[PDB]
């Protein structure tokens, strides 16, 4: 009956753990142009 | 670790690449009890059902691994499928294992299941036996590994080792939904047919029990079994979960090999998975009152609907209290060479 | 003069990582395309 | 298939894994 | 040369926070 629901509240979690790297991808990315 | 250097001289022929296997002995024990097996490889496609030819493995019981963890036996899983290049991986893909001693019990496996566990492993003269000579010197741990099997959720042990570029190239491979899909849904079609001719065999005749099978019957048969209960006739069609091991398409791989039948049991309302497939004899001296005896036992177990299913045919159902309902078999020829290409040989 | 190539190859370590990230971005959309 | 799908989401993350495992080889020099 | 141990230890706490967090869902499903 409603697994529907875990469904769209599951890919609402992949949604914030995708945002986390995405946050740490370019914070992590621009803490190397301070090396010249 | 003797049957994997078994197969993987013997299948060079029709395998590119073999992938070596343990078995546990826990996760076969509802395939087939009392150890009666002791194989033959043919790995169907998800959405490229088609038909493919077949391999042989090897194998053994009784040999422990290396890691005590577990104790079970040893199998072997052939890789031959995509096609030029092995570099593309079809995923959500069944591989279909026949082990036997004398055809009993299948061994679904998947490519998923198999791969992500082997990445997450990882004047003259006499030639020697090339890859022996890598297998003796590895004896470690970190070889096997443990895999959530998908079918049965337990665990598979593979066993892999960094042999050469045959396996080399395995641990590099990756690709960018329907295997577990299809065969499930062919037999809720012939199922479906089958019942739809029991449906028009009913309509057409008088809805009435002509009794083939001789059985006495007592007075409250209308009380104990209540008004028209087919309850059991209809929820028949949910209940066969199996098919290769039921009688139905049984008969349709008999044709190869006149007088025989194949009976089905199922309960009278869920006392279990009773039994698929069993053998009614004309051939040896028994005879066919042996038959007889065999059948009228069959018709009096009260508690178990039984179907029956001949070579020439023909389908009956057996209702508990010695009813018959008459039936057709007619299918068409491209499910049944597709039934038998999916057991053997035509 | 001693500390010239080290910090070009730093840039290469960031354009291996900039590129091989990629395998892990396409992964989930291949889950979201499968899943 | 549902309880399938949990199976295969579950060896299937184990995957993902393996693979950040793979990728921190290039932090443990950096 | 102190630019290559606090960003350094942020990266490997946020790659234990991304366990962490595959750990979270296998605590929801």
């Amino acid at each position: 009956a409603q697994v529907l629901k875990n469904r769209l509240l599951r890919v609402e979690l992949d949604g914030i753990m995708r945002d986390h790297l995405a946050r740490a991808e370019e914070i992590r990315q621009d803490l190397d142009a301070v090396v010249a | 670790m003797d049957v994997h250097i078994d197969n993987q001289v013997l299948s060079g022929l029709g395998t590119p690449l073999l992938v070596h296997l343990f078995v546990p002995d826990t996760v076969m024990a509802e395939l087939c009890p009392n150890r009666v097996p002791n194989a033959w490889c043919q790995t169907l496609f998800s959405d490229r059902t088609g038909l493919t030819r077949v391999c042989r493995v090897f194998a053994a019981r009784g040999m422990l691994p290396g890691r005590p963890s577990h104790r079970g036996t040893f199998t072997s899983v052939p890789v031959y499928c995509d096609e030029g290049l092995p570099e593309l991986y079809n995923p959500f893909h069944v591989a279909a294992l026949r082990f036997y001693d004398e055809l009993v019990g299948e061994l679904q496996i998947y490519y998923l299941s198999l791969f992500e566990g082997a990445k997450r492993a990882l004047l003259s003269r006499v030639p020697v036996s090339f890859s022996k000579t890598r297998r003796a010197i590895r004896e470690s741990r970190a070889l096997v590994r443990g895999i959530a099997h998908i079918f049965s959720p337990h665990a598979l042990y593979v066993v892999t080792y960094p042999e050469l570029s045959a396996q080399g190239r395995l641990h590099r491979m990756t690709a960018v939904l329907g295997a577990p899909e299809r065969e499930f849904r062919f037999l809720i079609s012939v199922a479906l047919r089958i019942s739809a001719s029991f449906r028009e065999k009913l309509a057409m005749q008088a809805w009435t029990a002509q009794q083939e099978i001789p059985v006495v019957i007592p007075t409250s048969y209308s009380r104990i079994y209540k008004n028209s209960d087919l309850i059991r006739e209809a929820f028949f069609t949910v209940q066969t979960r199996v098919s290769w091991e039921s009688c139905w398409v049984k008969a349709t791989i008999s044709n190869a090999p006149d007088a025989c039948l194949w009976i089905d049991s199922h309960p009278l309302y869920e006392e279990g998975a009773s039994a698929w497939g069993k053998v009614i004899d004309s051939r040896p001296p028994g005879g066919l009152v042996g038959a007889a005896s065999q059948l009228v036992a069959l018709g009096t177990d009260g508690h178990c609907v039984h179907l029956a299913t001949t070579s020439d045919g023909q389908a009956f159902l057996v209702l508990p209290g010695g009813f018959v309902i008459k039936g057709q078999l007619a299918l068409t020829p491209e499910e049944r060479g597709y039934i038998l290409a999916r057991h053997g040989i035509r | 003069a001693s500390r010239v190539l080290s910090r070009f190859v730093s840039q290469l370590r960031r354009k291996l990582e900039r590129s091989t990230h990629r395998l892990i971005a396409d992964l989930e959309r291949l889950k979201f395309l499968y899943l």
